[PDB]
């Protein structure tokens, strides 16, 4: 109701609420945004086939968003990109948009670089555990499950564990053992710590809701005078109820968003040390890198990448002709994304040839970042090389204690 | 058999006109560094030094003016931000970042030039030959 | 009306059969998305699949059709120009039979029109003339692998590959063609899998391979013969499975045991012959991937070392067109009715004549496409091309352009004027993948859907309804099918197998493997289950001597 409250969320609607993940709070907000026209659509994900298959799509039709209810724990997919890409970056028309953690860093990024309009975009975040492949789940549920996987109805990881329900009963395995065994969250989702977007205008989730409405209401965090505007709005016309938080609510939301962070910090070491050290990480990086078919799917899928033309379709940077590509393709991308990257793991997962690449710019960003100090996908402080500052600039010089920038940089 | 190829990219307002005094002054120092004269430092493109390292210098070298007295008013400070992001990617990618550096050299200082010259050229001999040149194949 | 939009569709350039979404807004594709659900691709595509979506809405596309009279062409109507096909084809029909027509269509094409395009070759006017992009393609290998096995299509498929220890890739630029069945080769390797590669050149796809091997170009004849010479010699091949399921291994023993020093042909030493022959033979599972006689000499070293019934192993050649595959098993060959049953055998030629509804079906070998062309004026004359361009594709295009304008009355049909449209008589425009409804083959048996995304551009209509249209023009009962399902359902009839892949069931994101004979079988991803093919159900392993040219 103002800008901090934590609330718990149902819909009025008992259609609504029973489709919800949990009480249908972020289908009651879209709905009632597109209905009482604070926007002219809505981009939201729906199920396109069985429940592995995500399709996002934009709706502006309001008897359509039931068909958008429910979490789909195989969208692996990223929103913004395609918004500005196929909805003119949202410069005309007013939007609301459902996204995760990954999803409201992506918004910030293109915003900085001016390619969307966040005074037009509204984000209602939702809190993200992790995503996993939909093949990759097909394959854990076909072996390690030991189940048919047309069978399953629904699926969820809830409590670190990958609850399954399919005709007969329900069956869980936590998600630690699956990943040891080679299968869970995808591995950028295992290194992810955005997990309650606070940057959103509205942050949902299924975390702190305790007793009598432990599946029947969705935490509700209000982070944005926008966002307590389209809460307040809907809770007075009627398509929303609102109660406020329980204390011992917040107080395990905050546990359990602290756990992620440590287990994600566990995943980040053990990751960053398996690509090794000195020469064998060039090695790791050069033999992987010379796959490369330059099938440009990372640059097109990145949300940091908004160039009209690639520097890495330049012929003076790379030979038009020469498949064997350069390393230089590569570093032309570590130079220019991986000061902010979100982790999105979107070049990783669209690559041909099954290039780390989202381990290779997430291992190069998180110092980066402990360097510069500048965690990309929070808020609108622009990129570190499109705002250089004098004090800062003789204040790194300085901390060198030296009178070039040779040594004494790194520990 | 082994020649270190170091490449500079020096400034033409305090690293040129510091190089050109040294040798006005006869300052003697080997001859393993081969430069560019861009304008300022500012115009240091960190893809340049990348395809400098990708080509095979076995050393890099960005020189330019002391700050604060950048011809234009600030445009050395942009260098040093992206040599400083350049530094960390060598380091993440395991070359050796001491392969690169950059120096302010003033518009007078001839000697320190030498020396840096001097400097360079062992440090990148002690390093020894790139491993980019063997790792491509 | 509709702002993005996702159509989950194959995609067209080659045999993998990718699924991707392409992007409709007010009516226009506006750009291809990954569909990360398909089990062929996980969303990943080369850069033909990323781009393919640009060709769409060219400016440059056919729109209505257009008849040369007197000269430049000139715009018709769809009455028009189909009642002036219909009088030319008939009239050249009464004049000189069924041997004076020719057919042949593109590999490009959807299953629903390939098979609609025999059936107006057979059931009209009977003749067999009728013929695909395949022949003069890079392989004619269906026959050689067909005479190995039994059935001419690769044994197993592109997933399968990562249970083998030994994929051992032949001759093939599997990552330049193909690069998402050369991402199975990336996938074993990084699960550490023995890689051995022996194209002539060092090529992108031999980078990812453990060995690599150079031969002399034109010489796999020599170097499989003495990779088997020297797994006979030292007794690693399988002794319950060539007693078993396999048969000519006497013929076989004859043929290679001259092939003990052979480097004076491939350039192989004899020590790096025994390297990989002996790690082939010794190896449980091992898989090979092929890209007559050559594929004949694959087939006798799967056949040699038992390496063909089983997951994780077999012989994959690569197709190279989007449905080539799907147009030899919807019947486009001279031979073939459809899947490949033989019109040799006056069995299913009585098959097909009850089923059609019509008498005296030809059962003569057809001619083939440079069969057509060299006698395009002697006894043929009067040709429909689906969507062939001749004239840019055969070599000798001179001679191609003068057999074509040696032609009486040649039609058409493509998406763009091309070079052979002016030698045209009629041009019928057609509709392209995102246009059409219909379904593709893969090159590993796969049947995928293609969905209709936007409409054609202009007057253009899809080959079904074209032919369709021209048939009822013509007075031909059996065309009646006003979709791509009536004209899929009419071809299951028709075919012993693929009766079980209904379009309800194709509707799942992983498609139906070819032999589906029943409608509760799920398919079949792993061809010569526990028996081939062939006459005895024994696959046979011939002698093959090396021909130096
Ligand atoms: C992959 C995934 C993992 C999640 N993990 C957790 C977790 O560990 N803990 C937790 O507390 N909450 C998690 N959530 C959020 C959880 O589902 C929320 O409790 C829920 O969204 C509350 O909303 P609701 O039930 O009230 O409304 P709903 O009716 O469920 O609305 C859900 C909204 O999310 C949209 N959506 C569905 N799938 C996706 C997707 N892949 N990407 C983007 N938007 C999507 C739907 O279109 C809809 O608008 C996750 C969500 C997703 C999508
Ligand atoms: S990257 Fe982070 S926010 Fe995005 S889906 Fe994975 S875990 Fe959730
Ligand atoms: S997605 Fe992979 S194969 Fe394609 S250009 Fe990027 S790194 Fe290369
Ligand atoms: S480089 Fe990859 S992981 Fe990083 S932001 Fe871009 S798409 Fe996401
Ligand atoms: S890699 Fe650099 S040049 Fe290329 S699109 Fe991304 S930001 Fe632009
Ligand atoms: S691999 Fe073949 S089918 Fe797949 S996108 Fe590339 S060209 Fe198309
Ligand atoms: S003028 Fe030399 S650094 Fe700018």
């Amino acid at each position: 109701a103002a800008k901090g409250d934590m609330l718990y969320a149902w819909a009025k609607d008992a259609e609504i609420q029973k489709k919800g993940e949990c009480g249908g709070a972020v289908t009651a907000l879209l709905k009632h945004a597109l209905e009482t026209k604070m926007v002219d659509a809505v981009v939201a994900i729906k199920k396109g086939k069985d429940l592995y298959d995500a399709v996002p799509t934009v709706i502006t039709n309001p008897e359509d968003i039931i068909q958008t209810a429910g979490s789909l724990h195989c969208g692996t997919l990223l929103i913004p990109k395609l918004i500005k890409k196929y909805l003119n970056g949202a410069k005309d028309m007013k939007l609301a948009v459902t996204c995760k953690g990954c999803d409201a860093m992506a918004f910030y990024e293109l915003a900085k670089r001016n390619q969307i309009n966040l005074d037009n975009i509204i984000m209602i975040g939702v809190n993200c555990g992790g995503s996993v492949s939909p093949v990759t789940a097909r394959k854990m549920i076909s072996n390690k499950f030991g189940v048919d996987p047309d069978t399953v109805h629904k699926e969820e990881i809830d409590k670190g564990q990958f609850i399954i329900e399919y005709e007969g009963g329900h069956k869980g395995i936590k998600i630690d053992e699956l990943e040891e065994e080679g299968y869970g969250r995808r591995s950028n989702c295992r290194r992810c710590k955005m997990k309650i977007p606070r940057q959103a205008d509205i942050a949902a989730g299924n975390w702190g809701v305790i007793g009598d409405k432990a599946g029947k209401a969705t935490f509700l965090e209000i982070c944005s005078e926008k966002g307590a505007n389209l809460v307040n709005s809907a809770q007075s016309k009627g398509a929303l109820e609102i109660s406020p938080a329980d204390p011992k609510g917040i107080d395990i939301r905050a546990k359990v968003e602290k756990a992620m962070f440590n287990l994600g910090d566990e995943w980040r070491h053990r990751d960053f040390e398996g690509m090794g050290k000195g020469k064998d990480r060039l090695k790791l990086m050069m033999s992987e890198s010379s796959k490369c078919i330059k099938c440009y799917a990372c640059v097109e899928a990145c949300p940091i990448c908004y160039c009209i033309e690639c520097s890495t379709k330049k012929p003076w940077y790379i030979a038009p002709g020469v498949l064997p590509t350069s390393f230089m393709f590569h570093l032309i991308r570590f130079a220019h994304v991986s000061d902010s990257c979100i982790n999105c793991g979107q070049c990783e997962e669209l690559c041909p040839m099954e290039i780390p690449n989202a381990l290779f710019m997430h291992s190069q960003q998180v110092e980066i970042e402990k360097m510069f100090g500048h965690i990309p996908g929070q808020d609108m402080t622009p990129p570190i090389h499109a705002f250089v500052e004098e004090k800062a600039e003789r204040a790194r010089l300085d901390a060198t204690g030296t009178d070039s920038i040779y040594t004494n940089i790194f520990t | 058999d082994w020649k270190p190829q170091i490449l500079a990219i020096i400034c033409n307002w305090c690293s040129y006109a510091g190089a050109d005094l040294a040798g006005g002054a006869r300052i003697q120092y080997p001859p393993t560094v081969r430069a560019i004269r861009v304008m300022c430092t500012g115009r240091v493109d960190m893809l340049f030094i990348l395809k400098a390292f990708v080509e095979g210098a076995d050393g890099v070298l960005v020189s330019g003016c002391h700050f604060g007295d950048c011809h234009y008013l600030e445009g050395n400070y942009k260098a040093a931000k992206r040599m400083f992001m350049i530094k960390n990617l060598l380091r993440n990618i395991g070359l050796d970042d001491r392969r690169f550096r950059m120096t302010f050299v003033s518009a007078s200082e001839g000697a320190k030039w030498g020396m840096v010259m001097e400097d360079v050229t062992n440090t990148i001999k002690e390093l020894g030959p790139s491993p980019i040149k063997e790792f491509k194949k | 009306s509709e702002i993005m939009k996702y159509v989950a569709t194959t995609c067209p350039y080659c045999g993998v059969g990718c699924t991707l979404n392409l992007v409709v807004s007010n009516g226009k594709v506006v750009g291809v998305e990954p569909n990360q659900r398909s089990p062929i691709n996980e969303g990943k595509l080369c850069p033909k699949g990323v781009t393919c979506w640009e060709h769409i809405h060219s400016p440059d596309r056919l729109t209505t059709p257009l008849i040369k009279k007197d000269g430049k062409f000139i715009e018709a109507s769809w009455d028009e120009a189909l009642d002036l096909v219909a009088k030319n084809l008939k009239v050249i029909y009464d004049k000189h039979g069924p041997k004076g027509l020719g057919f042949q269509t593109s590999c490009r094409t959807v299953n629903e029109d390939c098979y609609i395009f025999q059936k107006f070759a057979r059931v009209g006017f009977k003749t067999n003339n009728v013929d695909n992009c395949a022949r003069i393609c890079h392989g004619p290998s269906v026959a050689g692998l067909s005479l190995s096995f039994g059935s001419g299509a690769a044994t197993n498929g592109f997933e399968d590959a990562l249970n083998a220890d030994l994929i051992l890739i032949w001759g093939s630029n599997a990552v330049e063609a193909h690069p998402l069945a050369g991402r199975r080769i990336a996938q074993a390797k990084k699960k550490g899998i023995q890689i051995i590669a022996v194209d002539p050149r060092y090529t992108m796809t031999a980078r990812l391979a453990d060995t690599y091997v150079r031969f002399n170009p034109s010489t796999h004849i020599a170097l499989a013969n003495s990779m088997m010479y020297w797994i006979i010699k030292e007794g690693l091949e399988d002794k319950k499975f060539i007693q078993d399921r396999v048969n000519g291994f006497e013929d076989l023993k004859k043929t290679v045991e001259n092939y003990a020093d052979a480097e004076a042909i491939h350039g192989v030493p004899l020590d790096v012959v025994k390297d990989i022959a002996f790690r082939y033979a010794k190896a449980k599972n091992a898989v090979i991937i092929y890209c007559t006689d050559n594929v004949r000499s694959m087939g006798n070293l799967a056949l040699l070392t038992g390496n063909v019934g089983r997951e994780g192993v077999g012989v994959n050649p690569l197709r190279g067109q989007n449905n080539v595959q799907g147009a030899c098993d919807m019947g486009a060959y001279p031979n073939v009715y459809s899947g490949y049953q033989k019109c040799e055998v006056a069995e299913n030629r009585a098959k097909m004549e009850k089923a059609w509804s019509v008498t005296n079906l030809p059962d003569w070998y057809g001619a083939t496409l440079t069969e057509q062309i060299n006698q395009c004026g002697d006894e043929i004359k009067g040709m429909y091309i689906l969507g062939l361009n001749p004239v840019v594709t055969y070599p000798s295009s001179n001679h191609v352009k003068a057999q074509l304008e040696k032609l009486d009355f040649l039609v058409v049909q493509d998406i763009f004027f091309t070079e052979t449209c002016q030698y045209a008589d009629v041009i019928l425009p057609g509709a392209c993948f995102a246009e059409k409804d219909g379904t593709f083959t893969s090159g590993e048996r796969r049947i995928n859907r293609v969905r209709k995304a936007v409409n054609p551009p202009g007057q253009a209509k899809e080959d079904i309804h074209i032919i369709s249209e021209l048939a009822a023009k013509m007075g031909f009962k059996g065309f009646e099918l006003p979709t791509a399902k009536d004209v899929w359902d009419d071809m299951r009839a028709v075919t012993p197998s693929m009766f079980g892949a209904t379009y309800e069931k194709l509707e799942r994101p992983e498609g139906i493997c070819w032999p589906c004979p029943t409608e509760e079988h799920p398919g079949t991803p792993i061809l010569h289950r526990e028996k081939f093919a062939t006459a005895d159900g024994k696959g046979n392993l011939f002698g093959i001597d090396y021909r130096p040219p």
